[PDB]
RNA sequence: UGAAAUUUUAGUACCUGUGAAGAUGCAGGUUACCCGCGACAGGACGGAAAGACCCCAUGGAGCUUUACUGUAGUUUGAUAU
RNA sequence: GGUGUAGUGGUAGGAGAGCGUUCUAAGGGCGUUGAAGGUCGAUCGUGAGGACGGCUGGAGCGCUUAGAAGUGAGAAUGCCG
RNA sequence: UAUCCGGGAGUCAGACUGCGAGUGAUAAGAUCCGUAGUCGAAAGGGAAACAGCCCAGACCACCAGCUAAGGUCCCAAAAUA
RNA sequence: GUAGCGGCGAGCGAAACGGGAAGAGCCCAAACCAACAAGCUUGUUGGGGUUGUAGGACUCCGAUAUGGUAGUCUGUUAGUAUAGUUGAAGGAUUUGGAAAAUUCCGCUAAAGAGGGUGAAAGCCCCGUAGACGAAAUGCUGACAACACCUAGGAGGAUCCUGAGUACGGCGGAACACGAGAAAUUCCGUCGGAAUCCGCGGGGACCAUCCCGCAAGGCUAAAUACUCCCUAGUGACCGAUAGUGAACCAGUACCGUGAGGGAAAGGUGAAAAGCACCCCGGAAGGGGAGUGAAAUAGAUCCUGAAACCGUGUGCCUACAACAAGUCAAAGCUCGUUAAUGAGUGAUGGCGUGCCUUUUGUAGAAUGAACCGGCGAGUUACGAUUGCAUGCGAGGUUAAGUCGAAGAGACGGAGCCGCAGCGAAAGCGAGUCUGAAUAGGGCGAAUGAGUAUGUAGUCGUAGACCCGAAACCAUGUGAUCUA
């Protein structure tokens, strides 16, 4: 028996274009520069996923070593200040400080300075 | 295997002995499901066909010249990328039935058999001999016997009036006790049957 | 159809009971002075198919 | 069995392997036929026996023998049946077929002695070996010939 | 009034370098408001064409001959008419 | 069913589990109070994919088990439009 | 994890790096072997970019942490130690 | 797929036995006899007689019989095909344009097959089951008439029993059999037998034995096939499918011609197809109106995508970016209401997809895009695994009966149970060998078989496309020589 497949194609590209929606042109209306945009936009987000931690980690960093040079001493020198002082303070938390409580971080940087 | 004979009328007669070797057997669903998809395949008929490359009213002809043109390389105007075309491999005819062991089909049988003896859902009776084929006669013999749903109905070879009493009903399956198949009577839940057709599958088995 | 036979095996070799097959050897023919005596004797002892030559001829000698 | 619950023993019917369905699939883009070559090929391969041009096994080997048209194969019973009949009576090819032991009386019967014989038995057959005499004698027997 | 070849998508710079070894697209640096019109033709290893040179195929076709094997004709003989 | 340990990159390729389509048999159920199909949704599932709603539409179609296949397309200088 | 039996394959174009030799002009991203690795079939981090080099093996999620090679004046996280 | 054939390669490949389906056997020349004729034979007619446990003519004995027919517009008779007739049972509530749907109580069935009917109908219709029917022409089968065949027992004194024939040589073919040891059959050529104490075959050939009697002819049935007709069926197609053709298709069109060869289906239940009015030259619109519905109005059901537009929320004219992703301000909306949707300034990272490659972002290949179509299938066999049945017994094939079925019957045959050897032959042993030797192959160790299913292989186009080319018909000198 003979079997045609009307529904099956256009559902699977449906999909397919419904994920390629705010892509230039083209690459919202053509399954084929879609998908071939959707994979590599997957491939993107895949490593974005990872790249994200970093990112945020650095940016948290930076502003740490601000609000220590603001205080007369730098990241590293803080950092080490802590790990020996037994403070387990994560670096999102610390540079939350940083911005909001400058008080709490200088007196963290206190601790920090007194363990060195 | 003791089950209950009836009458015409509904009231209860008795009871029959039936063979253990037929009736009182563990059954096999393996052997049923194989003798089931076997018995549909043989129903199948298999008429149907389909025009390949060379069947097909054309063709010859190059279209083109291998090369030259920026156009693919074709060979005919009737090969399966063409809007005709012949068609790959699709359906050929074909025989689908086959045959399988003996003793595979009659203990096929004798399951189905005891199966419906263990549920219960035999029906004996002494008579069925309908003066004249009218189906209300059959269809209040099914109502005293207190049947509502499919039945298979078993005969011996002659009762022509009660067998055409039976017939035009919807819920019910006719058979003449050498006819009998698996699938007649797993289709059917219920097994109404005559003495004398019950000793005739019981010599025949 | 069913298999085509090659009668060439079926002329050149032979069924056991375990299956495998027997055979004749080579350099046995024609040319015996360039052969020590401890070949000819040996070579006039038959063998048996080897176990990748049978993977390649069951197919051809099947029933036979 | 009810026709709207069927189901087969595990094992006994299993899905087939469709070929060029996708690359998830693993026959798929090439049907197991791997890259470029004349194995990769419709109606491709080789011959059954063929080793590339290389002399085959079968043209490296001599021929041996022949056949004698005039053969006598005879059906063999090796006297571990025969505990089977009654002592006293008469085996026979036909006692043999209608039994069903012996379908194929090639040539004639002949005995042979592999099994341990315990009965007295006046049994026939074309041809008997000397172990088995000796062994229905022995019983008490009495060996013939058709 | 109204085509065509072409066309993976394109918001389609330059130098140096890199890299399937000659980059509009990668890197680093530099330059550059957005959109067009007429002109030119350096590049897009531009288009047209499954390189015609070359090599391969146990491919093909035509042709030659003291390649092989045959043959129509020509000739000689025997036999029949 | 749970606890622990160890592992789970992957081409050719081998093995096993599946999703989906058309049809069939049986069972059961849903449709002018609006089926399929179309379209939009911010929904569920590990994936193939599956529902529920809104509008369109106007008559056939699902769900469970099993079976049979013209069973799944993005490329063929592919064919037709 | 080795062996034996049997089913099914694919692979017979390999490349570079380091060490050992040949050919070479002890030239070649050259050629041919051995040996080990990597790629191929391997993402990720460094080498600016950079299959083949150094570190390291992606089952998934985390706006958590400790390290590797490589690095800490700015681009660009970390010492103008 | 045996025995054999075969560059002993590739491959080719029987027959008989056995089982079944169907069944039927008959004529003539010749010897001789009778008649006619020319010129005792020899042409014609009739009679006679057709064979191998040899037969017939011929010489003697009685039947006048007895059965059959593969014949006849001899007729009748019966049936059947080609028209046809009849053929039961339901009305109301809800929805709705319409009831066949829903609910209610019923009815009917030798009829619940199917289709249509304003939607899905056992009870509205056509019909179905069933029961009747053919003036006329055919056909089939019986029954009578006609017609044609149909004899028995001894002898073999003698005669006949298919001549340029069988056979042989040379050359070639067909037989499974390729000259090979090549029987058998047939064609050409040349030569060239006997005939009942005879002749041919039994795979060179001779002898023995057995079987048969050519060189003359006919013969139904089972078997193959379907342009067609009737009745139908489909786990066949449903408008790029199925016939090339569902539509006025071998058409339009191309070609000198042979020849090739398309595309194109659907309003609505019913045309009820838009009276009339307005704009306009008309077309085409806009109202009105039919209709359940007109965004169902001829491009007519549904009406995707590419593509072309209109408007609108956000953004965009110091920016380079395989065009995304991640983070994110601002703005605008409010959901399958849940760590919401859309947009996106700005920043970080990031060289498409496929193929083929040692390696491709690749300046190596393919794709303009969208939609459809489009590639490991089947038959017969082999083998492995899984499953089932049975088990050292497992199983039927063809064919018959029977729904185009299952099932029963059918044991012929197939595999396995005993192998070893070239074979004779022996046999749990056998072969090699002088050999109780040793060794090889085998057994004591043990399990197979039927079916299904999947992987794989073979033969068939075998996965899909793609050559130049080859061969065999035919068509072309309206161009040009
Ligand atoms: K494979
Ligand atoms: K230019
Ligand atoms: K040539
Ligand atoms: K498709
Ligand atoms: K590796
Ligand atoms: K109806
Ligand atoms: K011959
Ligand atoms: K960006
Ligand atoms: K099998
Ligand atoms: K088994
Ligand atoms: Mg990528
Ligand atoms: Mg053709
Ligand atoms: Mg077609
Ligand atoms: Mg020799
Ligand atoms: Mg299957
Ligand atoms: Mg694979
Ligand atoms: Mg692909
Ligand atoms: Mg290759
Ligand atoms: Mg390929
Ligand atoms: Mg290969
Ligand atoms: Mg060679
Ligand atoms: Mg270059
Ligand atoms: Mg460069
Ligand atoms: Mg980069
Ligand atoms: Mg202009
Ligand atoms: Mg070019
Ligand atoms: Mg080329
Ligand atoms: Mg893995
Ligand atoms: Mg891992
Ligand atoms: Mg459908
Ligand atoms: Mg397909
Ligand atoms: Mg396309
Ligand atoms: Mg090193
Ligand atoms: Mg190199
Ligand atoms: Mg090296
Ligand atoms: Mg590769
Ligand atoms: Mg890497
Ligand atoms: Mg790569
Ligand atoms: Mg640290
Ligand atoms: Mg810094
Ligand atoms: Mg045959
Ligand atoms: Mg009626
Ligand atoms: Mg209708
Ligand atoms: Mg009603
Ligand atoms: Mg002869
Ligand atoms: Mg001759
Ligand atoms: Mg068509
Ligand atoms: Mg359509
Ligand atoms: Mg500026
Ligand atoms: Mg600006
Ligand atoms: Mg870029
Ligand atoms: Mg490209
Ligand atoms: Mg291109
Ligand atoms: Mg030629
Ligand atoms: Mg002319």
């Amino acid at each position: 028996a003979r079997v045609k497949g009307g529904t099956v194609t256009r559902k699977r590209r449906k999909k397919v274009l419904k994920l390629a929606k705010g892509y230039y042109g083209s690459k919202h209306t053509l399954f084929k520069s879609a998908k071939e945009q959707v994979m590599n936009s997957y491939y993107y987000a895949f490593r974005d996923r990872r790249q994200k931690k970093r990112d945020f980690r650095k940016l948290w960093i930076a502003r740490i070593n601000a609000a220590a040079r603001m205080n007369g001493l730098s990241y590293s020198k803080l950092m080490h200040g802590l790990k020996l002082a037994e403070i387990d303070i994560n670096r999102k938390m610390l540079a939350d400080l940083a911005v909001n409580d400058a008080a709490a971080f200088t007196a963290l940087a206190e601790q920090a300075k007194d363990a060195l | 295997p003791n089950v209950a004979l009836f009458k015409q009328d509904g009231t209860q007669n008795g009871e029959i002995t039936l063979n253990e070797e037929i009736f009182g057997i563990e059954p096999n669903e393996s052997v049923v499901y194989d003798a089931i998809i076997m018995q549909r395949a043989s129903l199948r008929q298999g008429t149907h066909a389909v025009k390949n490359r060379s069947a097909v009213r054309g063709g010859g002809r190059k279209p083109w010249r291998q090369k030259g043109t920026g156009r693919a390389r074709q060979g005919s105007i009737r090969s399966p990328q063409w809007r005709g075309g012949g068609v790959v491999f699709g359906p050929t005819p074909r025989s689908y039935s086959y045959k399988f062991p003996k003793k595979v089909r009659r203990l096929a049988m004798k399951s189905v058999l005891s199966d419906k003896v263990a549920e219960n859902n035999l029906v004996a009776v002494e008579g069925l001999s309908f003066d004249a084929p009218k189906t209300k006669e059959f269809k209040q013999v099914l109502a005293n016997l207190s049947i509502d749903t499919k039945v298979l109905v078993v005969l011996e070879n002659g009762n022509d009036f009660a067998a055409l009493s039976a017939r035009n009903l919807p819920n019910v399956s006719v058979v003449t006790s050498d006819n009998v198949s698996v699938l007649d009577v797993v289709s059917a839940n219920k097994v109404l049957a005559t003495q004398t057709a019950l000793t005739q599958i019981e010599e025949v088995l | 159809p069913k298999q085509k036979t090659h009668r060439g095996l079926a002329k050149r070799v032979k069924r056991t009971g375990g299956g495998g097959l027997k055979r004749g050897r080579a350099f046995t023919s024609h040319r015996f002075h360039g052969k020590t005596k401890k070949q000819r004797r040996q070579l006039r002892k038959a063998s048996m198919v080897a176990k990748g030559d049978y993977k390649r001829i069951r197919q051809q000698l099947a029933r036979m | 069995m009810k026709l709207h619950e069927l189901k087969p023993a595990e094992g006994s019917r299993q899905v087939r392997n469709r070929v060029g369905r996708g690359t998830s699939s693993g026959n798929g883009k090439t049907a197991g036929r791997g890259q470029k070559g004349q194995k990769a090929r419709s109606g491709g391969g080789v011959r059954l026996g063929f080793e590339g041009g290389q002399t085959p096994l079968f043209r490296r080997l001599p021929k041996r023998g022949f056949t004698n048209i005039n053969r006598k194969d005879y059906a063999v019973v090796n006297l571990d049946t025969l505990n089977r009949f009654e002592d006293g009576t008469e085996v026979t090819p036909v006692v043999l077929k209608e039994a069903g032991i012996v379908k194929n009386e090639k040539a004639g019967i002949k005995v042979l002695a592999d099994g341990e014989l315990t009965k007295k038995l006046t049994v026939k057959a074309a041809k008997f070996s000397k172990s088995a005499q000796e062994a229905i004698e022995a019983a008490g027997g009495s060996i013939e010939v058709i």
